[PDB]
RNA sequence: UCGCACACGCUUACAUCAGUAACUAAUAAUAUACUGAUAAUUAACAACCAAUAAACCAAAACAACACUAAAACGUUUAUUAAUUACAUUGUUAACCCAACACAGGAGUGCACCAAGGAAAGAUUAAAAGAAGUAAAAGGAACUCGGCAAACACAAACCCCGCCUG
RNA sequence: GACGAGCUACCCAUGAGCAGUUUAAAAGAACCAACUCAUCUAUGUGGCAAAAUAGUGAGAAGACUUGUAGGUAGAGGUGAAAA
RNA sequence: ACCAAAGCUAGCUCAACAACAAAUACAAAAAUACACCAAAAUAAAAUAAAACAUUCACCUAACAUUAAAGUAUAGGAGAUAGAAAUUUUUAUCCUGACGCUAUAGAGAUAGUACCGUAAGGGAAAGAUGAAAGAAUAAAAGUAAAAAAAAGCAAA
């Protein structure tokens, strides 16, 4: 991870082509102002359903994709939406496609799932302590959008090649509580005796 | 005749006038490296 | 020598998939000598990874899933940490001298306070030459200096506070909170 | 083993052991043609001669005959935006030939076994936007 | 000797602007009946001058192939053939140099 | 026709492939000097590499033997010296000190070419300038002075310092 | 109060050069190269160069030139005195 | 029409309150052999006295604050220097700004480039947008648009 003291968030990568293209190394640019929302305040995530009440398309609903938290911006999967060209050649201008526009937090509300309503999320610790996101409005607990992982490597459907460790391998338990260090144990395990000692030895 | 040479540079000499350990000898070079640590300079000595 | 490479069928292959790398829980179930073994097995992957960089470096090609050389990194990472806490923790139990190096507190030419690292040498230290013209104490003028950084130090501190204070009142007249 | 402490050795020491070393090794494809019985590893900076020797024969059970190494001088020429110079590191060079009469060559490690449209303007219609039918 | 004032750009638009400082209209550019480039009348035709030279590059480099090294060269006149070709007696005694190209419709048989 | 090595000193400027619109070259072409990617000099040469006692008046100079100014440099005997493959490090260059890709300053060993290099971007043939060549008759009449230049290169007299420095 | 003897002045170490020709001679002798100086003239004067280039000159086994490394520091040093 | 021009932020002022690990003094960044260590002597002058010799506050220390008082005194009795006895003082809490916006404010985007053998000196700069995982035409100088007897350039 590079970074600078005054940097710009681009919706591209820190360490990317369009990154470094975008604020090449010896930029400095204007303080971008963010409004202070605590990581424990904050109650968004990825995966879940929102509403948008912002802008040309409000009312509406959609699934977030990523939330970038430096400047703090949401992602509506073809939600809000402009369009960018990618295949441009000098006879040819290939694959128009509809992009997401970045939304702020103020303008994107959190659906509670059985009405389907816009709501004001607030962290309770219940009982049991547990930490669950229970409306304001509607009076509910609202769920946090268990979600895929960005390697795309789900878990169930997995298969080991040559070397992968096969789980009850790795599992097992081999360690004994015993008060030696790897050097003795080591060197006991593999019959190798030594007799003679070190001289004494001075330290400053 | 012409000028402006004086300079004919050798490794030897460098370090035995301005190296860390001719400082180090004497109080003032003392003072030299401390003057140029609280100018916070990055080379303090040749 | 082959084992600088992967196997032969897997040379073409634009993506190879691989493991997750060791977390330090499954590590303190090993034994000592489990550990130990872990270890090359760890180590002749990282060198056939390292070369395969190299080569994919020179034949101007980008490299197959670069993310077996982070991975490899963390658990031999790990395995290191494992080991580490079962000598610091035994040389606790045994001595009651937490660093694993002999080591002082020193106050060197230039006033600073420092943590001398000791050193091994074949003789005693009021015979050792280079030894005796180090010197750790300080002189009267210097008295000045230690003063000066202090009060540099105390100017950074001072400032960046006052630049914290600014931050909080900018965003609350720019952003009519509550 | 790098960046250790090592006991410092006198009269009668217990010989010197390294349980977990510190190393690792490139094998790099040569700059330059040299006989088949060589080969060529990039190691790091502080490792001697004696060492790859015995890293090489009990790690990876090679025959070694013979072992040179060699220091190579990154440049400290090239520029930041900022005009402090970026040093590339430098690094150890070593060069072993295999005893048994063994004959090295390097891998080829790509194999290459991997897994139209024209919309051009149309030049009789002189620049009538051509999607529009009538 | 140092300029006594800065002259104004007035006193400069009259000296460089001097109808002897344009650059004059060149009136002899005629076009060539071949290749219909543009040349001056007196001047050889470019366009043509290049298709010459580089042929002459080509036969050039045959005839230094027909040639063992850097000082030996031929006592007999040479003659240039093409694809189809075959020596008039006239021209046989003669070194010949075969060429793959057809003969070019502007370098003639003779 | 200041050539190839080493010493000192510079630090990748060196090598291969690629690109040069624009940056470096005081212009272009293309590239040892610009840009990117990749590579690279391998130790037998060189650096690092014991002490203490005792004998020993007797120059280098082609060294016979001397000269005055009196001359750099170690053998051998004795007492102990870890005894054990492979230590570590320098190895490119068209280069360095002069603000410069400076008609300049730079130690040593062998060389006079076997090695290195181009004095002219294209014309035109004005004046005035710079450098060189030749000149009828005259030969210092020039000028502060025979300064400069000569197909000359020799003599004599003074003043002041004695002399080489 | 610091920092400067990598230039230059003078020393102290440790090295290195000096071909030919003439003379019984290495004799602060001749002649003349390398090497060292800087006489005289012309170019140059924001130069090729913050002191050069071309010719022409002096010395050239010695109070000779020269390499590496030490030393003396400003109320001072060093000086075959030119303040 | 070129060259240019405009932003408001980075940060500053002033004041209250009170990443290890290894390597390092060998010629710093070099694991390793016989030593030595370590040291101290008033501040001077520039300048005031219209010159300059005695003398010249501040420059070290803490002592603060309101007074006694610019008084007693000390001074080429000049310039100027200058006390004490004795008196006064309610708590914290309560932080900010008739302080600067990129020739300002820190020297600072930096003690960095670069300049010095060395002590030491010491710069310059940033600007579109919600999103670039969307592509005003106003300084001088010039161009559009050489110049026609005459003369502080105008009236
Ligand atoms: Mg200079
Ligand atoms: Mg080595
Ligand atoms: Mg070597
Ligand atoms: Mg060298
Ligand atoms: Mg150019
Ligand atoms: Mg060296
Ligand atoms: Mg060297
Ligand atoms: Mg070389
Ligand atoms: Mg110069
Ligand atoms: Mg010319
Ligand atoms: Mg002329
Ligand atoms: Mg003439
Ligand atoms: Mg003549
Ligand atoms: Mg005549
Ligand atoms: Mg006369
Ligand atoms: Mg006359
Ligand atoms: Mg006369
Ligand atoms: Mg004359
Ligand atoms: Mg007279
Ligand atoms: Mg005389
Ligand atoms: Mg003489
Ligand atoms: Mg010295
Ligand atoms: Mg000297
Ligand atoms: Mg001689
Ligand atoms: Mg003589
Ligand atoms: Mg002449
Ligand atoms: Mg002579
Ligand atoms: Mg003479
Ligand atoms: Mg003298
Ligand atoms: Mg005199
Ligand atoms: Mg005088
Ligand atoms: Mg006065
Ligand atoms: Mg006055
Ligand atoms: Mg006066
Ligand atoms: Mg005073
Ligand atoms: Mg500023
Ligand atoms: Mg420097
Ligand atoms: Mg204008
Ligand atoms: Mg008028
Ligand atoms: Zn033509």
């Amino acid at each position: 991870v590079t970074l600078p003291p005054n940097y710009r968030y681009g919706m591209s990568r820190p360490g990317s082509l369009s990154d470094k293209r975008k604020n090449p190394p010896g930029t400095r640019r204007r303080r971008v102002p963010v409004e202070p929302i605590s990581d424990e305040d904050w109650h968004l995530f990825c995966g879940d359903k929102v509403e948008i009440l912002e802008g040309k398309d409000a009312g509406k609903q959609g699934k977030v994709v990523q939330v970038i938290r430096q400047r703090n911006w949401v992602v509506v999967e073809g939600l809000n939406t402009h369009y960018r060209y990618v295949g441009k050649t000098v006879d040819y201008r290939g694959t128009m496609i509809p992009s997401e526009a970045p939304l702020l937090h103020n303008q994107v509300k959190l659906v509670d799932p059985t009405d389907r309503k816009p709501t004001d999320v607030e962290w309770r610790f219940t009982e049991a302590g547990e930490r669950v996101r229970v409306s304001t409005r509607s009076g509910r607990i609202i769920p946090k959008p268990e979600f895929p992982r960005a390697d795309g490597i789900v878990p169930e459907t997995w298969i080991d090649g040559p070397k992968d460790t096969s789980v009850e391998d790795a599992l097992e338990k081999t360690y004994v509580p015993r008060l030696k260090t790897l050097e003795e144990e080591v060197m006991e395990a593999m019959g190798i005796q030594e007799t003679r000692r070190h001289k004494k030895v001075y330290w400053y | 005749k012409a000028r402006g040479n004086e300079y004919q540079p050798s490794n030897i000499k460098r370090k035995h006038k301005h190296g860390w350990v001719r400082r180090l000898r004497t109080p003032t070079g003392v003072q030299v490296i401390l003057r140029r640590m609280h100018k916070g300079r990055k080379s303090l000595s040749h | 020598l082959e084992e600088f490479f992967d196997d032969p069928k897997n040379w073409g292959e634009e993506k190879v998939k691989s493991g997750a790398s060791w977390t330090c829980q499954q590590l303190r179930n090993k034994s000592n000598e489990d550990l130990h073994k872990l270890w090359y097995v760890l180590l002749k992957e990282r060198n056939m990874l390292l070369t395969l960089e190299q080569e994919a470096k020179r034949q101007r090609l980008p490299m197959p899933s670069p993310e077996r050389l982070e991975k490899v990194v963390d658990s031999m990472d790990a395995l290191d940490k494992v080991v580490q806490e079962r000598e610091d923790a035994l040389r606790l139990l045994q001595t009651g001298q937490e660093k694993a190096r002999p080591g002082a507190w020193r106050r060197d030419i230039f006033g600073r306070i420092i943590w001398h690292k000791f050193k091994q040498w074949p003789i005693p230290w009021y015979l050792n030459k280079k030894y005796n013209r180090k010197r750790f104490f300080a002189m009267p003028y210097v008295e000045r200096f230690v003063r000066m950084r202090i009060e540099k130090q105390a100017r950074i501190k001072a400032r960046k506070r006052s630049l914290e204070r600014k931050k909080e009142k900018f965003l609350q007249e720019k952003f009519p909170h509550l | 083993a790098r960046n250790v402490l090592y006991p410092l050795y006198q009269l009668g020491n217990p010989q010197l052991r390294v349980f977990r070393t510190n190393f690792f090794i490139q094998l790099v494809r040569p700059g330059t043609a040299q006989p088949e019985d060589t080969v060529q590893f990039r190691i790091p900076m502080e490792m001697t001669r004696v060492d790859l020797r015995n890293y090489l024969e009990r790690i990876y059970n090679v025959p070694v005959a013979a072992v040179r190494t060699r220091v190579q001088y990154g440049s400290n020429r090239r520029r930041d935006h900022r005009n402090i110079r970026i040093k590339k590191p430098d690094y150890k060079v070593a060069y072993v030939q295999l005893a048994l009469g063994q004959t090295f060559t390097f891998p080829d490690l790509f194999p290459e076994r991997k897994g139209r449209q024209k919309h051009s303007p149309d030049p009789r219609r002189g620049g009538v936007p051509g999607w529009f039918g009538l | 000797a140092a300029p006594k004032n800065r002259r104004s750009i007035e006193v400069n638009r009259c000296r460089r602007r001097n109808p002897q400082k344009l650059i004059k209209v060149k009136n002899n550019i005629d076009v060539c009946p071949e290749c219909g480039h543009l040349k001056q009348k007196h001047i050889l035709c470019g366009y043509c001058y290049e298709k010459v030279r580089k042929e002459t590059a080509e036969i050039r480099r045959q005839m230094g192939k027909q040639e063992g090294g850097p000082f030996r060269a031929p006592t007999t006149e040479t003659v240039v053939l093409y694809s189809g070709e075959t020596p008039s007696e006239q021209d046989q005694g003669k070194r010949i140099i075969e060429r793959e190209r057809k003969r070019p419709s502007w370098f003639t048989q003779n």
